[PDB]
């Protein structure tokens, strides 16, 4: 697993219980280098090559899967996403 | 509350996906940190 | 009033009951040449001379070029999502 | 399997809808303009 700098800033504004859930995800990612789509809500983002979103409550984790490499790029609340349009 | 279902919900989800992808594009040149480095 | 070619294409998808309400809108601004009327009308932010009229679940997109009202689009809310962003 | 949203969410969605409609209009920029008589054919 790799983590974009910004993902760390993103994680500062995440409630304790959701960070805990994210930690679990990363831990399971560290043991298996895979994400279980039967246990997690995982969706490929259309119009991009290797972007996926995982839904954790009201938060979406934005990940890039480059080959075998999993990169955690962002974690944002639903309300914060509505702001990323030019 | 305001009813929405359901084809419309999916369309809103697509927009939310694009917003996140765009948020992810802002990190394209970011330093990538290891599992060890992040805390 | 003027009508963009696309408006006609857009109208083939609109149901009877909405088409009746649009006709009443067209009929009124034909003699007044203004959309100001019990209309749910708003100016679209970020754009020049663009206006939206809500007709139930449909939105009519209008451009006012000086003193000319141009009906450009009429779309169901579900269809509008694809044009964003 | 049935969805419900708040008023603040509805309001944000109306803002999205205006912009989508604006972009929908931008697509018609090169369109022939028709009179009322011409539109009924």
């Amino acid at each position: 697993v790799l983590f974009a700098k910004t993902f760390v800033k993103d994680l500062k504004h995440v409630p304790g219980h959701i960070r805990k859930r994210i930690k679990l995800i990363i831990e399971e990612c560290q043991n298996s280098n895979s994400l279980n789509d039967l246990k997690l809500d995982i969706k490929k983002i259309k119009g991009y090559h290797n972007y996926y979103r995982i839904r954790v409550g009201n938060y979406s984790i934005g990940i890039e899967v480059n080959g075998d490499t999993i990169i955690f790029r962002r974690v944002l609340h639903r309300k914060s996403i509505y702001d990323y349009f030019p | 509350k305001f009813f929405i279902s359901r084809k419309e919900y999916e369309k809103i989800e697509e927009i939310l996906d694009i917003g996140l992808a765009k948020a992810m594009e802002e990190t394209k040149d970011d330093e990538l940190l290891t599992y060890d480095e992040i805390k």
